């Protein structure tokens, strides 16, 4: 969260 | 906040990345979220879109027309676009306002039409699904589950 899957 | 996504909503987001990868795209945009919501095929978002005549093929054709593919498929993590980020942030508030503590597929769809401006929104309008009509369809199906 919130730039990539799943960050 | 991804930990508050339902299993199926997490599968949507994971699939959206691959929707981008297989089109040789280098960002996960709103349109890949739309593709993933439909392609995953079981939740209230998918049901709502199917019930408005928005098909995976219609969306694919519009994405090819509007965006087009790159030359090569990337490896590794593909970043969200600014508008995809906005959609996922908005999804949290769609869920809370509808009385849910987890973010389901329908809340991602509702976030996408709330953002209302990116490639997915453009595609939905082009395919004949006005954003207020999409929202009301989600509400209509959710109301049927209260029976």
């Amino acid at each position: 969260w919130l730039a990539f899957v799943l960050v | 906040m991804f930990e508050r996504f339902t299993d199926r909503a997490r599968r949507v987001v994971v699939l959206a990345q691959e929707e981008a990868r297989m089109l040789n795209h280098n960002y996960i945009g709103t349109e890949h979220i739309l593709l993933g919501l439909i392609h995953e095929g079981e939740g209230v978002a998918a049901k709502s879109l199917e019930s408005l005549g928005i098909s995976l093929e219609g969306v694919r054709s519009q994405v090819e027309e509007i965006i087009g593919q790159g030359q090569q498929a990337p490896s590794g993590h593909i970043p969200f676009t600014p508008r995809a980020k906005k959609v996922l942030e908005l999804s949290l508030r769609e869920a809370l306002q509808l009385g849910h503590n987890y973010i389901g597929t329908e809340h991602i769809l509702l976030g996408l039409i709330r953002e209302g401006e990116g490639v997915a929104a453009q595609v939905l309008v082009k395919l004949g699904a006005e954003l207020t009509r999409v929202r009301q369809q989600v509400i209509q199906l959710l109301s049927g589950y209260l029976e």
